[PDB]
């Protein structure tokens, strides 16, 4: 649970900042 | 899109509040006397 969730979060902010540069 | 994505901002300006009040003036008093002429 607690790996797959570490890689969401970091799922998460490559959706940051890949939305971030369009 | 193409430009890429605009940013939101904020500004508000200070806005008096109105209040409505009503003062008096009044007219000012007078006397009236009488007297006699002596002597």
């Amino acid at each position: 649970e607690d790996e797959y969730d570490v890689k969401y979060q970091m799922y998460k902010i490559n959706a940051r900042g890949e939305n971030l540069f369009g | 899109r193409n430009k890429f994505n605009y940013n939101t901002r904020e500004c508000q300006t200070i806005n008096p509040s109105i209040r409505e009040r009503g003062v008096s003036t009044e007219p000012p008093p007078s006397d009236t006397i009488c007297g006699n002429i002596t002597q």
